[PDB]
C-alpha cells in the first residue's frame, strides 16, 4: 500500500470511463442534465439564426400535443393551476404550407424545364422526414422541443420544425422566410443527383413519352462504345440517337443497364438538371 | 500517429456558409471556485471578459457555476452533438480569453486527422475522365481486325 | 371458375379457421397424464397439455433420439401421426423403421411418398391442363412400388411420359425433400371436409366413403404446406424423412373409353433405411413394373 | 518391412507370448466367456479354433494329449476338454469360438474385447442382429425375389 | 448424418439373394460383349508403319523356370490378363497431345464398393467396375 | 539444440488448433434397441453387456459353492436353472446350477 | 479469485410485453479445480461446442479423454438445472452455446532431475464453463460459394475511387 | 515446493448452538399450529349462502367453549382489543404482505408475517416476478377459531386467530427471463382460503402477523401451469429389472 491519494483519485476516473463504454446509460434530455435554461437557451436560437423571432410565438413551436397530454396526466397522479399551453399544431400547418409553395417557387424558377411532378418530388424530399430531421438536429431544434418521448420520434421532429417556419413566418413576414428556407432548405441538394432525390422506374419509357411533347421523334439506341464483351466485365457505352443525332450516352456493365443509364442522362439534360448547371445562386437579393 | 488514429473527410455542419453562416458554437459552462488558487485566472475572466464575450456572440449561452472545485475546467456543446470539455486550472486571463476565443470558431467536429485538404461535391464540369474520353472513334465502330459481312 | 392459383388459397383459409376452431374449443389449459410404456426408459409419466401437445413434444421431453427415429406413435394399440395433437391422457408408444415388425411404419411411410407425389403433379403440368388427382391405391409394400391414380385433361389423351419427364418429377419431389415441410394432420367433420373439395368431385367421392365406414364421419385432412390431400391413417412427420425418391414410370388403367385414369408409379426409402447405389437400381426397375392391388 | 507375418510381438518374448495365450486359453476353457483385450483375443483365437481340432482326436491319442497338457496348465480342464467341448463340437467342423467387442476399459481404455466358446451355460450375450426382414427395404428386395423366381418358373 | 455400407439393413434372408443377384449380373454383363465384331465394331484399318496400338492391363500370377533349346535357362513372370476391355475413346483433338487416349480396364471389383460417378459410368457402357 | 526464440501464441494457435489436433466427430452412434441406451456399431452395448456380466458372476459363485475348492472341474454339461423351473429332457446327467432368482426375459433357457 | 459465471445465474430480466418474441433461457454452470490440464481440456470444450445437448453427450460417453467424463456430468446437472431452476419446457431443447476451459490455483512440487539437479512440476488444475441457450442449435455458416465471392470481388472493384486528387 | 491447498474446513452440526451455554435462541413464532382446524366440507357453497353463513359463524363460536376462553386470555394482556375490528385488520395485514412480494419489500415483510411463513412466500420467488394484486373482496372476513398456546410453555404465550377469506386476486408470474409462467395478469378468480394469525402476548413489542394457510383436503385443484413436465421413472441399473 502507497501512500498518496492523487494517483488513486486519478484511477478512479479512469475506471469510470472504462464502465460508460461497457455499460452505457441510457440517452437523457438536455434540460434534464445541468446547467440549462430553457428561457435562455431559446432567446440565443434566434440570434443564432439571425432571426427577430418573437418569444411568445416561439415558445409554443416546440410545444407538442404528446407533451401536454402527458404532463396533464403527472398532475392526475399527485391530484393537482389549469394550463393554457397551446400547441404546435396551428403553427406547423402554416409552416408547412408555406414551404411547400415557397420551395415550389424556388424550384420552378430555377427549373422552368422540369415537370411538375419532378418538382413535386423535390419538394417532398427537401420537405422528406430525413431531410427535415438531420436539419433539425444540428440547429439545436431536438433540444429545444418539449416531448412526450426521448429521443423525439423523426415524425414530431418534423411538425417542430415547421413551427419555427411558422413562428418565424408571422414574426418577419414572407419574404425573410424565405431566405431561412433557401439557406437551410435548398442547401440539401448540393452534392445529389436529380434522380437520387426523385426515384424513378423506367426511365426509358419516361423519356419516350418527354419527346412525344416535343414532337421530337423515339431515339434509336446503338452501341457506341464496347469493351470486354466476353468476360464478366464488361463496358458498354449505349447513346440515344433523335434522327440520326446524338442526345445522350450512357455507361453500363451490361447493355440494358447502359441504355437505362443512357435515357436517365438524357433526361437530365431535358430537365436542366445536369451536373454542369450553373450553381445556386446564394447571393443577397439585389 | 496517422495509421493508429482515426480520420475524416474535410466536411461542415448543415452546409455552414454556402447561404449564411451560423456559429457552431451553441454554449459554454464555467466551473469556477470562490476560493482556491487555481481559478485565480478563471475569477478574473469572469470579473472582466465574460461580460464583453457574451456581446460578440449572441447565439451561444454562457453558464457560470460557482461551486468548490480544485481544476476549473470550460464546457463546449456544439451545434452537431460533441461536447468538449477543457481546463482552464491555472490559466492567466489572455490564455483564457484566447482559449474561449478558439472555442468559438470551431466547428465542433472531431479534431482528427484530415484526409484531403479539399472538399468538393462537384470535382468535374467537362465530363470525369474515362478510357474512351481520348480515343476515336471508327467506321461502323469495327474492332481490331473483325470482319462485317 | 376459380383460377389453379386462387384454389388452393381458399382452401388453406378453410383448413386455417377449422384448425383454429379446435384451438378455441380446448379449454385454456388441460392437463393430461400421457404415461410412457416401452422397453426404453420405464416408468416415465408426461404430463402434457390437451389438445396442444403431440407426440413429439413428447419426445423432446426424453431425449433428441427420439425425435429423429420416431416415425410414428402407438397411442392405445392404434397409430398416432407425431404432429397430431394428444386428446385425452393415455399410454404412448413410439415407433421406427429398424423394429421387429414395423408394418404400421412402412404404410404410413408409403402412403406419405404417395401423397407427396400428388403434391408435385399439381404442379408440373401447364395451367391450360385440367390435372385432377383422384386417389392414392393402398398397395401393399411388397408391391414394390406407390402409386397415384391422376386423370389428365382430354388434350393429353395419348400424351406418355418419356425418360426426361420423369426426371423433372423427381427434382420436383427433392425440391420438396429439401423444404423439410412438416406432414399436418387434421381431424374434421365430414361436412367441413365436403366443402375445401367441392370442385374435386374425384375427391368428394372418396371422403363420401370414409364417412360410411367412421360412425363419427370424421374425415382426415393433410396438408403439406400449402398442398392439401385427403388421405387415409397417420403418415411421417416430416418431408425429410425419405432420402431416395424417384418416379419409376406412368401405366394407363383401364378401361380407357368411358374415362382414361392414369397410374404414377415411383419408389421411395428414407434416410434410415438408405439403400446403395447398385441395389437403388433394382428397386427402380420393378417399380416401372405396372402394380395393381389386390 | 512386415509382410507376411501372421503372428504379433507381445509379452517379453516368442516364449512370454506363448504363455500369455496359453493362460488365456486355459482361463477360456475354464470359464467358457472371458474378457481381454481385443489384440490378445484376437491371437489367442487361433489356438482356440485348433485346441478342439485336437480334442476330436481322443484322449486315446498320444499327440493330442501332449498338446491339451501343455495348453491347459490346469490339469482338471485336460478331461473337460475331451468329454464336455470335443463331443459339443462333433457335428461341427469350424466357428467353435465367437469374438465380440466391448466398450473400453477404464483403467487404460484399452480395446477389449470377449471370447466364448459356442453352446456354453451362461447367459447370452447381446449378439449384434440385423434388420428384421420386416422392414422396408427387405420388403422391397422381398418382392423383387418374388418376381425374378415367378419370372424364372415361366 | 452416419455413413452406411451396402449390407447394414439387409435381413440374413436377403444378404444371400443380393450376393446372388449381383454375381449374376456381372457374369452376364462379361458374357455379353464374347462378339465384338458383330455388335458393329470400328472400322479395322490394316496396319501401317510408325503405328502404335493398345496394350492391356494383367494381373501378375508369380514366376516359373523356362529353358530354351539352347540350354539356358530363364525365369519368366505369369501375366495373366482377365476382365479386360475397352472403357473410351478419346479423340486427338481433345486428347490436348500428339497421339490418341483410350481407356483400358482391368479385373472385376464389387460395386458396393464404388463411387456414384464411377458406377453410373459402368452402367451406360454395360460392364462391372474395373479395378 | 535448444531453442533460438520463443515460438509466439499466434504460431502455437495455428498449430494447437490445427484440424489434425481437433477431436474429430464419431458418427458411429446409434441407440441400443433393447434398453434405449447409446451405443456404437460394431461394439457390444454398455448397458446390456454390464447386465450379463452381473448375472455371469452370480451363476460363477453358485458353481464355486458346488465344487468346494479348485482342481474340480466336471465332466459333464452345465445347466443354470432359476426359481420355478424343472431339469428339462435333454438337462439329464448334467450339474444343475440354482438361482434363487426369476429367469431374465433376455436369458432364453435352452 | 473470480466466481462471476456462478452470478450470471442470478441476473433476473423485466417482464416481456405480450408482443415482444421468446427469450431463450441461458443456464451458466461451471465446474472448479478439475484436476486436469485446461489446454487437453480445451479440445473437449472446444469438440461439443455448438452442438445439441444430446449430441455433446453422445461425443462425451465414448470420447476416452478423461475430460469426457467429467463434462459430461457437468451437462448433466446443467441440463437438470434448467428444467429444475430456470423454468425450461424441454430438456432436450437445450443447446452448447459457450463451452470453455480457465487455468484454475495450482500447486508446486519439486521434481528432482540427475547430478543434483531438480525441476519444478506444477499440479495443474482447470475450470470448465458451459453455457446453456433453450431453442435448436443454429445452422451452420455454409461454406462461401463462387457467386459471393463473385458479388464481393465486383463490389470491391465498384467501392474504388480515384485516391490522392479532388 | 511444500506448499499445498488450504482445503482443512469440515462439515458440523447446525441443529444446536454449543452445549452448556446461558444464552439460549430467543424465538417470535411457533413452528405449527397448536390445535389443528378442519373447516366443514362443503363450505365453499356456503360462501354463496351469506345468510347462513352469519348464523354459522357467531353460533360455532358460542358452542365452542375452549375457543370462548382464549379470547379472555388475550384481553388479559391487551384490554383494548375487540373481535369485530381484527377481521377487518386482517384484510390490510393480508394485503400489504402479499404487496411486498413485487417490490421484493422483505424489509417490511417480516413485520406482517412469521418467521415460519417467510420461506413459504420468498424462497420460490427468489429470481423470479410476482405481480399480485387486489381486485375486489366478495364476502367479508369472519374470525372463525381463536386457539392460544398453554401458559409458560417456555416463558412466553402465544395467541392464534383463524380468519376465512374469500376474495378474487389476480396472479401474475414471470420467470428469471421475464416470460409468463403461471396465472393471467387480466382475468381475476375468486380464492377461498382460510388465513391463520399469531401473535407473541408475552413480548410487549409483538403484534399479530399471518403465520399460514390452511388448505382443506376438499379444496379444488388449482389453475395449471401454462408449460408441460414430465416425470422420469427410476433409473434401473443393470443387474436391476424394471417391475410394472
Ligand atoms: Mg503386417
Ligand atoms: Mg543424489
Ligand atoms: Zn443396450
Amino acid at each position: 500500500v502507497k501512500k498518496g491519494f492523487r494517483a488513486a483519485f486519478r484511477f478512479q476516473k479512469e475506471l469510470e470511463r472504462q464502465r460508460l463504454l461497457r455499460c452505457p446509460p441510457p440517452p437523457v434530455r438536455r434540460s434534464e442534465k445541468p446547467n440549462w435554461d430553457y428561457h435562455a437557451e431559446i432567446q440565443a436560437f434566434g440570434h443564432r439564426l439571425q432571426e427577430n423571432f418573437s418569444l411568445d410565438l416561439l415558445k409554443t413551436a416546440f410545444v407538442n400535443s404528446c407533451y401536454i397530454k402527458s404532463e396533464e396526466a403527472k398532475r392526475q397522479q399527485l391530484g393537482i393551476v389549469l394550463l393554457n399551453l397551446k400547441s404546435n399544431q396551428e403553427l406547423s400547418e402554416q409552416g408547412t404550407s408555406f414551404s411547400q409553395t415557397c420551395l415550389t417557387q424556388f424550384l420552378e424558377d430555377e427549373y422552368p424545364d422540369m415537370p411538375t411532378e419532378g418538382i413535386k418530388n423535390l419538394v417532398d424530399f427537401l420537405t422528406g422526414e430525413e431531410v427535415v430531421c438531420h436539419v433539425a438536429r444540428n440547429l439545436a431544434v431536438e433540444q429545444l422541443t418539449l416531448s412526450e418521448e426521448f429521443p423525439v420520434p423523426p415524425a414530431v421532429l418534423q411538425q417542430t420544425f415547421f413551427a419555427v417556419i411558422g413562428a418565424l413566418l408571422q414574426s418577419s413576414g414572407p419574404e425573410r422566410t424565405a431566405l431561412f428556407i433557401r439557406d437551410f432548405l435548398i442547401t440539401q441538394m448540393t452534392g445529389k443527383e436529380l434522380f437520387e432525390m426523385w426515384k424513378i422506374i423506367n426511365p426509358m419509357g419516361l423519356l419516350v413519352e418527354e419527346l412525344k411533347k416535343r414532337n421530337v421523334s423515339a431515339p434509336e439506341s446503338r452501341l457506341t462504345r464496347q469493351s470486354g464483351g466476353t468476360t464478366a466485365l464488361p463496358l458498354y457505352f449505349v447513346g440515344l440517337y433523335c434522327d440520326k443525332k446524338l442526345i445522350a450516352e450512357g455507361p453500363g456493365e451490361t447493355v440494358l443497364v447502359a441504355e437505362e443509364e443512357a435515357a436517365r442522362v438524357a433526361l437530365r439534360k431535358l430537365y436542366g438538371f445536369t451536373e454542369n448547371r450553373r450553381p445556386w445562386n446564394y447571393s443577397k437579393p439585389k | 500517429t496517422a495509421r493508429g488514429t482515426p480520420s475524416r473527410f474535410l466536411a461542415s455542419v448543415l452546409h455552414n456558409g454556402l447561404g449564411r453562416y451560423v456559429q457552431q458554437l451553441q454554449r459554454l459552462s464555467f466551473s469556477v471556485s470562490r476560493d482556491g488558487a487555481s481559478s485565480r485566472g478563471a475569477r478574473e475572466f469572469v470579473e472582466r471578459e465574460v461580460i464583453d464575450f457574451a456581446r460578440r456572440n449572441p447565439g451561444v449561452v454562457i453558464y457560470v457555476n460557482s461551486r468548490p472545485c480544485c481544476v476549473p475546467r470550460v464546457v463546449a456543446e456544439y451545434l452537431n452533438g460533441a461536447v468538449r470539455e477543457e481546463s482552464i486550472h491555472c490559466k492567466s486571463v489572455e490564455e483564457i480569453s484566447t482559449l474561449v476565443q478558439k472555442l468559438a470558431d470551431q466547428s465542433g467536429l472531431d479534431v482528427i486527422r484530415i484526409r484531403k485538404p479539399f472538399h468538393t461535391d462537384n470535382p468535374s464540369i467537362q465530363g470525369q475522365w474515362h478510357p474512351f474520353t481520348n480515343k476515336p472513334t471508327t467506321f461502323r465502330g469495327l474492332r481490331p481486325r473483325e470482319v462485317q459481312d | 371458375q376459380l383460377s389453379p392459383t386462387e384454389l388452393t388459397e381458399m382452401r388453406n383459409d378453410l383448413f386455417n379457421k377449422e384448425k383454429a376452431r379446435q384451438l378455441s374449443l380446448t379449454p385454456r389449459t388441460e392437463k393430461i397424464e400421457v404415461k410412457h410404456v416401452g422397453k426404453t426408459d420405464p416408468g416415465t409419466v408426461f404430463v402434457m397439455n390437451k389438445n396442444i401437445s403431440t407426440p413429439y413434444s413428447c419426445a423432446m421431453h426424453l431425449s433428441e433420439w427420439y425425435c429423429r427415429k420416431s416415425i410414428l406413435a402407438l397411442v392405445d394399440g392404434q397409430p398416432w401421426d407425431m404432429y397430431k395433437p394428444l386428446t385425452k391422457s393415455c399410454e404412448i408408444k413410439f415407433l421406427t423403421f429398424k423394429d421387429c415388425d414395423p408394418g404400421e411404419v412402412n404404410k404410413a411411410y408409403w402412403r406419405s411418398c404417395a401423397m407427396m407425389m400428388g403434391c408435385v403433379i399439381e404442379r408440373a403440368f401447364k395451367d391450360e391442363y385440367m390435372v385432377n388427382l383422384v386417389r392414392a391405391p393402398e398397395v401393399p409394400v411388397i408391391s414394390g412400388a406407390f402409386c397415384y391414380d391422376v386423370v389428365l385433361d382430354s388434350k393429353l389423351d395419348e400424351w406418355m411420359p418419356t425418360k426426361e419427364n420423369l426426371r423433372s418429377f423427381t427434382k420436383d419431389a427433392h425440391a420438396l425433400i429439401y423444404k423439410d415441410l412438416p406432414f399436418e394432420t387434421l381431424e374434421v367433420e365430414a361436412k367441413v371436409a365436403l366443402e375445401i373439395f367441392q370442385h374435386s368431385k374425384y375427391k368428394v367421392d372418396f371422403i363420401e366413403e370414409k364417412a360410411s365406414q367412421n360412425p363419427e364421419r370424421i374425415v382426415k385432412l393433410h396438408r403439406i404446406g400449402d398442398f392439401i390431400d385427403v388421405s387415409e391413417g397417420p403418415l411421417i412427420p416430416r418431408t425429410s424423412i425419405c432420402f431416395q425418391y424417384e418416379v419409376s414410370a406412368v401405366h394407363n388403367l383401364q378401361p380407357t373409353q368411358p374415362s382414361l385414369i392414369r397410374r404414377f408409379q415411383g419408389v421411395s426409402l428414407p434416410v434410415h433405411l438408405r439403400a446403395h447405389f447398385t441395389i437403388w437400381d433394382k428397386l427402380l426397375e420393378r417399380s416401372r413394373k405396372m402394380v395393381t392391388e389386390d | 518391412i512386415s509382410h507376411g507375418r501372421v503372428f504379433r510381438r507381445m509379452g517379453l518374448g516368442p516364449e512370454s507370448r506363448i504363455h500369455l495365450l496359453r493362460n488365456l486359453l486355459t482361463g477360456l476353457v475354464r470359464h467358457e466367456r472371458i474378457e481381454a483385450p481385443w489384440a490378445r483375443v484376437d491371437e489367442m483365437r487361433g489356438y482356440a479354433e485348433k485346441l478342439i481340432d485336437y480334442g476330436k482326436l481322443g484322449d486315446t491319442n498320444e499327440r493330442a494329449m501332449r498338446m491339451a497338457d501343455f495348453w491347459l496348465t490346469e490339469k482338471d480342464l485336460i478331461p473337460k476338454l475331451f468329454q464336455v467341448l470335443a463331443p459339443r463340437y462333433k457335428d461341427q467342423t469350424g466357428g467353435y469360438t465367437r469374438m465380440l467387442q466391448i466398450p473400453n476399459r477404464s483403467l487404460d481404455r484399452a480395446k477389449m474385447a470377449v471370447i466364448e466358446y459356442k453352446g456354453n451355460c451362461l447367459p447370452p450375450l447381446p449378439l449384434p442382429r440385423r434388420d428384421s426382414h420386416l422392414t422396408l427395404l427387405n420388403q422391397l428386395l422381398q418382392g423383387l425375389r418374388q418376381d425374378l423366381r415367378q419370372s424364372q418358373e415361366a | 448424418k452416419s455413413g452406411t455400407w451396402w449390407d447394414e439393413h439387409l435381413s440374413e434372408e436377403n444378404v444371400p439373394f443380393i450376393k446372388q443377384l449381383v454375381s449374376d449380373e456381372d457374369k452376364a454383363q462379361l458374357a455379353s460383349k464374347l462378339c465384338p465384331l458383330k455388335d458393329e465394331p470400328w472400322p479395322i484399318h490394316p496396319w501401317e508403319p510408325g503405328s502404335f496400338r493398345v496394350g492391356l492391363i494383367a494381373l501378375k500370377l508369380g514366376m516359373m523356370p523356362l529353358w530354351t533349346k539352347d540350354g539356358q535357362k530363364h525365369v519368366v513372370t505369369l501375366l495373366q490378363v482377365q476382365d479386360c476391355h475397352v472403357l473410351k475413346y478419346t479423340s486427338k483433338e481433345n486428347c490436348n497431345g500428339k497421339m490418341a487416349t483410350l481407356s483400358v480396364g482391368g479385373k472385376t471389383v464389387s460395386r458396393f464398393r464404388k463411387a456414384t460417378s464411377i458406377l453410373e459410368f459402368y452402367r451406360e457402357l454395360g460392364l462391372p467396375p474395373k479395378q | 539444440a535448444a531453442p533460438k526464440n520463443r515460438r509466439t501464441i499466434e504460431v502455437n494457435r495455428c498449430r494447437r488448433r490445427n484440424p489434425q489436433k481437433l477431436i474429430k466427430v464419431k458418427n458411429n452412434i446409434d441407440v441400443c434397441p433393447e434398453c434405449g441406451h447409446l451405443k456404437q456399431k460394431h461394439v457390444l452395448c454398455a448397458y446390456c453387456y454390464e447386465k450379463v456380466c452381473k448375472e455371469t458372476a452370480e451363476i460363477r459363485r453358485q458353481i464355486g459353492k458346488q465344487e468346494g475348492g479348485p482342481f474340480k472341474a466336471p465332466t459333464i454339461e452345465t445347466v443354470v436353472l432359476y426359481t420355478g423351473e424343472t431339469p428339462s429332457e435333454q438337462d439329464q446327467g448334467k450339474r444343475i446350477i440354482e438361482r434363487d432368482r426369476k429367469r431374465p426375459s433376455w436369458f432364453t433357457q435352452n | 479469485i473470480s466466481r462471476k459465471w456462478e452470478k450470471k445465474n442470478k441476473i433476473v430480466y423485466p417482464p416481456q410485453l405480450p408482443g415482444e418474441p421468446r427469450r431463450p433461457a441461458e443456464i451458466y454452470h461451471c465446474r472448479r479445480q478439475i484436476k486436469y490440464s485446461k489446454d487437453k481440456m480445451w479440445y473437449l470444450a472446444k469438440l461439443i461446442r455448438g452442438m445439441s445437448i444430446d449430441q455433446a453427450l453422445a461425443q462425451l460417453e465414448f470420447n476416452d479423454k478423461k475430460g469426457a467424463k467429467i463434462i459430461k456430468e457437468v451437462l448433466l446437472e446443467a441440463q437438470d438445472m434448467a428444467v429444475r431452476d430456470h423454468n425450461v419446457e424441454f430438456r432436450s431443447n437445450l443447446y452448447i452455446a459457450e463451452s470453455t476451459s480457465g487455468r484454475g490455483q495450482c500447486l508446486k512440487r519439486i521434481r528432482y532431475h540427475g547430478r543434483g539437479r531438480f525441476g519444478i512440476m506444477e499440479k495443474v488444475y482447470c475450470h470448465y464453463f458451459v453455457k446453456l441457450v433453450e431453442g435448436p442449435p443454429p445452422p451452420p455458416e455454409p461454406p462461401k460459394t463462387a457467386v459471393a465471392h463473385a458479388k464481393e470481388y465486383i463490389q470491391q472493384l465498384r467501392s474504388r475511387t480515384i485516391v490522392h486528387t479532388l | 515446493t511444500e506448499k499445498e491447498f488450504m482445503q482443512h474446513a469440515r462439515k458440523a452440526g447446525l441443529v444446536i448452538p454449543p452445549e452448556k451455554s446461558d444464552r439460549s435462541i430467543h424465538l417470535a413464532c411457533t413452528a405449527g399450529i397448536f390445535d389443528a382446524y378442519v373447516p366443514p366440507e362443503g363450505d365453499a357453497r356456503i360462501s354463496s349462502l351469506s345468510k347462513e353463513g352469519l348464523i354459522e359463524r357467531t353460533e360455532r363460536m358460542k358452542k365452542t367453549m375452549a375457543s370462548q376462553v382464549s379470547i379472555r386470555r388475550i384481553k388479559d394482556y391487551d384490554a383494548n382489543f375487540k373481535i369485530k375490528d381484527f377481521p377487518e385488520k386482517a384484510k390490510d395485514i393480508f394485503i400489504e404482505a402479499h404487496l411486498c412480494l413485487n417490490n421484493s419489500d422483505h424489509d417490511r415483510l417480516h413485520t406482517l408475517v412469521t418467521e415460519h411463513c417467510f420461506p413459504d412466500m420468498t424462497w420460490d420467488i427468489k429470481y423470479k416476478t410476482v405481480r399480485w394484486s387486489f381486485v375486489e373482496s366478495l364476502e367479508p372476513s369472519h374470525v372463525v377459531q381463536v386457539r392460544c398456546s398453554s401458559m409458560m410453555n417456555q416463558g412466553n404465550v402465544y395467541g392464534q386467530i383463524t380468519v376465512r377469506m374469500h376474495t378474487r386476486q389476480t396472479l401474475a408470474i414471470y420467470d428469471r427471463f421475464g416470460r409468463l409462467m403461471y396465472g393471467q395478469e387480466d382475468v381475476p378468480k375468486d380464492v377461498l382460503e382460510y388465513v391463520v394469525f399469531e401473535k407473541q402476548l408475552t413480548n410487549p413489542y409483538g403484534s399479530w402477523r399471518m403465520h399460514t394457510k390452511i388448505v382443506p383436503p376438499w379444496a379444488p385443484p388449482k389453475q395449471p401451469i401454462l408449460k408441460t413436465v414430465m416425470i422420469p421413472g427410476p433409473q434401473l441399473k443393470p443387474e436391476e429389472e424394471y417391475e410394472e
